[PDB]
This record gives C-alpha cells, structure tokens and sequence, in this order.
C-alpha cells in the first residue's frame, strides 16, 4: 500500500522490503509537491511504484504479482534466516551425494572457449545448491550481479556472483551496493556466503566516478572483509585487478577459494597490460608493429591469464574441475561451519556511506 | 588444444598428475625400500577414505638463490589439506621427503601455516607428519622465518587444539 | 555527508552538537529514483546508533520527517533545546490546511482564500512554534537564544559520563 | 633459565629487552639425551606466548634455531633491531659451504682448500650480515650501535600501550 514521507525510512532500515505491482508505493515527497517545486511531471507508479524501486532506487528487494505471491515470498525469506543473531539459521540436514552426478559434469562444459561469449551464472549456482533451488533477491536491480539464498546439505547459505549475461558481469555503483548490503545481512545472521566470480573490471564512465564509485565500491569490500561467517569463493573465469580483490578474495579473509582452469586471475587485461610493459619493445621495429603487439598479447594471456600464477602464491587453495565445485562447497562447509573469527572491539565500524 | 575450455581442463588433469608425483620415480622406490610410506600415503592411511581435500597443491616457490628455480615442484615439498578421522574434522600436513630431502622452505612453511590457521579458526586438531631432512639451506634466513611463524602458532594454539606430531 | 560524520564521531567517543533549521527534503524525481530513501535513512541510523552525548538545538524550521532526522529525542538525543523562533510542526501550515480543511474550504467559493490564507495564519500562530512538542517533552526546554552556550556547556558536563550500548551484534546493517 | 624469566617478566607486565649474539646450540650427546629438544623449546614458547613490548637488538651472532629462539620477530617481537655487525644467517659459513658446495669443490683435490677458503669468504662477505633479513622485514632496522639506547627509548614509548592476547584457553601446555 502507500508509504509516504518519513515513514518510508523505517522500511529502509529493515532488512528485506517486499513490494507488489502498483498495489503499493514508496516516496518521501508526493508527486504533486515535486511539480510545484521543480516542475517535473511524474505519476505515482513512475515516481515510487514497485517496478521503479525494484530496479532504479535499489530500495526494494522483490516485486510480486499479487499480495499472495508476496506473503509466500517473505515466508521463504524467513526459512533461510535464524529467528535472531544468537543462533545459526534453521536446518533440515540431509547427506549429499559425494560422487559426481551427471549434473555436475554439465559444468565441465558450461564455460565457452570464447573469452567473449557469456554463460548464465544461475546455471553455475543451481548446480551446487540443493534441489537446484535458488531463491533470488533484487533480480531486477543491478542485474550484473546476483544475490540470494539456497541450501547445501539442508543448511541455508547466501550467494553472490557476477552475471556475465548482463553488462558482462561488471562491477559498478548499483552492483557494489546491492551485494555489499546483502553480504552484511548474511553475516549478521550467521548465513555462510558462497560467491562465484567472473568480472572483467569496473564499468567505466565519468558518471561512475562523479557519482562516488570510490566510496560506494568499497562498500562491497568492507562487507567482505568485515564478514566472519564461512566464506567460500569460486573463480570460474574473469579475475582482474580490484575486481578480483573485491569478490571475496583470500586477501579479504576468505576461507576456501577455488578456481576453475577456465579462469584468469591477473592484475589487468592482457590486451591492455602489454601496452605498458612493452611500450618500449613495441615502439622498436615498426616493421610489423601490430604483429608483435599481437604476438605479445598472445604470449601474455597464454602465460599469465590463468589461475596457476595465483595458485602458486596460495591466493587460491586449489584449481578444481568444474564438475567438482559442488563436492567442494559441500565437503568444505562441513568444516567451516565451526569457524570462529572476530574483529577488533568497537562500538561499530565506519563503513563508507 | 589449450585455448579451449576442453584443453584448459585436460591441462589441469595433466598438472594434478605430476603434482601428486612431485618426487622422483627413484626417491619413491628408495622411500618404500626403507619401509617408509610416501607422504600422500601417510595421509590416506590416516584420514577417512575419500575425505581428504588438499590445499596449496599447485603452489611453488620463488627462490632464485643457488639456482633453485630450476626445480619448482608442485606442492613445494609438503602435502597439506583437511579431512576427517573417525568422522571428526582434522587438519594435516605431510612432509614429503622425496622432495629436496623434505627440507623446510618458504612456500613449504607458508603452507604448514595456512593449515594451522585453518585448524585453529575452525577448532580441529592438527596431525603433523614429519620427515623434514633439515632447513632448505639455499633460502637462508627465509627458511628460519618459516620455522618461526610455525613455532609461534604451536604456542598460540597450545592447549587450544590437539596437536599431534608424527615423526617417521 | 552528515551520517558518515556522526558515526565517525561516535566510534571515537566525540560528543555531537547539532543545530536544526530544516524545512524538509529536496523534492525531485531524481531523489526518489536515486534511492533518497535508503540514503536519507542513514542519517537517522547514525543518530539512533550513537551513544556519545547528543545535544540538539532547533534554531528555526523543523518539520515532518526532517525533524525526526535532525538528532530528535526520538533517536536517543540526550538534551533537545529549541529557540522561541523555532517551529516544530508535523508539516507546513500552508500545506497542512489544504488537507485538514478540504470540505470546509470548498464551501463559500466567495472568499475562497480569505478563509484559507486566514485559516493558515491560525495554524502558523497556533502550531508553528516549539511549545506543542515541548508541551509533552519532545524538547527538554525552550530557551533564550543567548543561553545556547551556557546550555551546551553545563550540559555536556553531565553527559560526559553517559553510558549507553546497543544490543550485542557482530555489526549493524545500515542502509547502504 | 631465560624461559622462566621471560614468562615471569610477562605475567607481570614487564617489557623484555633482548640482546642477541649466539652461534647455535651447545653440541653434546649428554645434551640430546637430557632433553634439549623439549627443555630448550621453552625459550621460544616463553617468547611466543609473551604479550608485552619485546624489543630485540642483535649485536653479533644469529644462526639457525638459535636466532629464531632469541626473541625473533617470527615469535611476536615488536621491534627487532640489528647492528651492522650482525650475522643473520641459516648457518655458519664454515659448514654452509660443505653442503652448498660439495661437487663444485670436489673438483681438483689440490687447489681445493683455497676454493673452499675462497667460497667461505664470498659467502660470509655476502650472507653473514643483517641486510638479508633487512629486506624481508625480519628486522625492523639496521642501526648504529650508537643509537641502541635512543632506539629502545623512543621505542618503548610506543609499545607501552600494546594490547596483545592469545586464543582463549584454560592454560597453555608448555613443555616440561
């Protein structure tokens, strides 16, 4: 229904806010008072309608068809969280198949050979979660990243991953905020956070920088560094610069960081990296300038764009076969569930706002 | 190929191969000849069947001291990971004598640590299977630093998590 | 902007003095479409979360939600003061009357404004002051503008030993 | 002797200044058969466990297990300093060459003892100093023997407020 004025702020503070199509609205200033001040013309549904907030403001978490689909939602939502922070989320323990199911194998080929061809991340998640049941949150906002819940061996988990299908699974303002807030939610209530990575870098644009990407992008990292629940990270493909760092990397306190052979963990793109490392060796012999700049890029991506460099330093604890991702997360949470880790005493931290 | 998803996988299989076979085909024979079992064989006999999950398997060192960079075996001398024992969680490192005499190195020690930090943070014992022939002299003080960070964990966790030493 | 400061001051035991005179939130589709909600909420999160001494002085305007946000006693503020020039009202008189007086404003199209603009004056003269809030306690006191310092001084002396703590938690979940 | 002292000085909040210059562990069969493996391990436990300001100054010798043991930074020391006359190495040059250079010296039984002496020199002249560790941050700085007091002073000033603690336990299980 209507949520106008300061009242809208109570829902902001709460955790998950559910909305219905044109049956409810949220706004501080009425659509009328807006015109008499700026002259802007907008209708309720457009100003603060469900579809608006579930994709433009990032204040809503779900858009249901009718009030029935909503009530059923919240119920599911509650089934993944504990009744309070003093306890782990509910559970319906059931041993998992320690062998490699025909579904598991399907992953061995999910990633195309083309470093430019996208694949649907949901598919990667549905293969690790029980009954391939994936309960997604804010599906319309910041599509470049997915955040939701599920169960592994009956115990609720939290999922954060990059969606190559959207904007090439890039990191930007809306994405950072989406995930960050989610991670801290899963942390506050002892829900582990599985994260699947594939990100090229941060979405370029003066608007980004000007809109404060520096102080809003950190949000994601702070969220991850601050967390203490079990943190398992899976690198499927892309892993470049700060983007790699940000996605629950081991340097942020992750517990188990897996990496598929189809992944490349490097400081920066091979295409752009060489334009700095060989800026000299390339200038020379203009004779076939781009036949050297191309030869290099090839030797780079063939030598550095992979997981093994990191795998040495220990940045990743292992380079697993795609089809073993599930067997990993399962046999990996069993250990981590007893993870005892704490932060320095403090009234509270000072996360960027 | 190697630029395809099928080759990048096949490549891994290739690596997990020479990885579990870091030592020489002779070092193993010798090992067995003395009655001793290989490091990976000590882990299997200890942990519950199929419960062992290896950490830092494809890790290698970076010491160019005394041309050691010509021999950079995966694992760098020690097999560390976690697994269960009689249904209960356990962390374990197995020193591989068939690699550099099983001498403590930089990356060699870092692993033993990564495991002790994991065994403490998750509150599970730390079965340590030794065979170390001595400090990796080429790396100098780095090998001394490794022994330290370990001694410090031994203390900080003394009385906090069962720590058992297997000297074979 | 403010939200980040109040928190910086809290984590570091620094008392926060706040002076109020806010009409309301800048109206604009942009604001709504930019999450003004999840972002304006931060300011009340900081204040409600705070535990260091909080002294709020309302010098003039203070309406609706804005009032709430600006270190109101409803957020934990320890001492809230207000000058006689202050106006603590659920909303502006003009817009307040166009709502409460709808069926009584239509009547008599003749002088449709000499009954409106006239009624508006009744509100801004009856409710646009601090005595209503003060009446109940939403404001610890109304004081001579010249006594602000004397208040903030002798006040902080008492609050420097303020003991407050939120429920135990790994951390909070402020709207990001 | 030192173990029980470092622990006493810790249990009562007394910073421990450590001055090092040790070749290694006294050789001897009786020693091994007496329990040097566990009776000596005490020293490192005492240091590792310690949570008070620990300032380590290396004056000369620092070899193998002996270096580690004597309040090294790998045990939790706050400031480890070293004079230009410090030998921070995994082992003495005399023995180091026997292992490092075995086949590279076996050649020419004659002219060998000078190939050894040469090596031993090239080695110590390039490894038995503190600069190695100084690159890996193992020692916080190489100072002038003249600034030892000035360093411990301005240093104990910063550490006198250090908060350290071990994992929660009924008590540790130090060797006996």
């Amino acid at each position: 229904g209507p949520c106008a004025g300061g009242a809208v702020y109570s829902p902001a503070i709460t955790d998950f806010t559910v909305m219905v199509d044109q049956t409810s609205h949220m706004f501080i200033t009425g659509p009328d008072v807006i015109k008499t001040v700026t002259g802007e013309d907008v209708g309720f549904e457009e100003l603060g309608g469900a579809r608006t907030h579930n994709s433009t403001s990032g204040v809503a978490h779900h858009m249901a068809g009718d009030e029935k689909d909503a009530v059923e939602y919240v119920k599911q939502l509650l089934s993944y969280l504990p009744s309070n922070n003093l306890s782990e989320p509910p559970a319906f323990p059931e041993e998992a198949d320690l062998a490699v199911t025909d579904e598991d194998a399907e992953l061995d080929t999910i990633v195309p050979d083309s470093a430019n061809q996208p694949y649907d991340m949901h598919s990667v998640i549905e293969h690790v979660l029980d009954d391939a049941e994936f309960f997604e949150t804010q599906p319309l906002f910041a599509p470049n990243i997915l955040t939701g819940f599920g169960r592994v061996e009956g115990r609720p988990v939290g999922i954060v991953a990059n969606q190559p299908m959207q904007f090439a699974g890039c990191l930007d303002i809306t994405a950072s905020e989406k995930a960050a807030r989610f991670v801290r939610t899963c942390d506050a209530f002892n829900v582990p956070v599985l994260t699947f990575v594939d990100v090229p870098g941060f979405l370029p644009g003066v608007d980004q920088e000007h809109d404060g990407i520096i102080r809003r992008g950190a949000k994601l990292i702070f969220a991850y560094a601050e967390a203490t629940v079990p943190l398992i990270t899976v690198i499927t493909r892309k892993a470049f610069g700060g983007a790699y760092i940000v996605m629950g990397s081991k340097h942020l306190g992750a517990d188990l960081n897996l990496a598929w052979p189809t992944a490349q963990i490097a400081v920066m793109g091979a295409q752009g990296a060489v334009n700095i490392l060989h800026r000299r060796t390339i200038a020379d012999a203009g004779d076939d300038a781009e036949a050297t700049r191309a030869r290099l890029i090839q030797e780079y991506e063939d030598a550095l764009l992979n997981p093994y460099t990191a795998a040495e330093r220990g940045y990743v604890d292992a380079v697993i076969m795609p089809s073993d991702t599930r067997r990993h997360i399962v046999r990996g949470l069993r250990q981590l569930r007893t993870k005892r880790e704490s932060l320095p005493p403090k009234k509270h931290g000072n996360i960027p706002l | 190929d190697i630029h395809t998803t099928a080759g990048k996988l096949a490549d891994l299989r290739r690596r997990i191969e020479e990885a579990t076979h870091a030592g020489s085909a002779r070092a193993v024979e010798k090992q067995h000849a003395k009655g001793k079992l290989t490091a990976r064989e000590r882990i299997d006999l200890l942990l519950d069947e199929g419960s062992f999950v290896e950490l830092d398997e494809f890790a290698r060192h970076r010491s160019t001291n005394f041309g050691l960079d010509a021999n950079r075996p995966y694992g760098d001398g020690v097999v560390t990971g976690y697994g269960t024992v009689d249904g209960r969680p356990v962390a374990v490192f197995s020193q591989d004598f068939t690699v550099f005499g099983g001498a403590l190195g930089e990356v060699y020690g870092q692993k033993i640590v990564k495991v002790m930090d994991f065994a403490l943070k998750t509150g599970c014992p730390v079965v340590g299977i030794n065979d170390s022939g001595g400090a990796r002299i080429q790396e100098g003080v780095a090998s001394l630093g490794a022994y330290g960070e370990i001694f410090r964990r031994n203390t900080h966790a003394s009385g906090v998590i069962p720590q058992i030493s297997l000297v074979v």
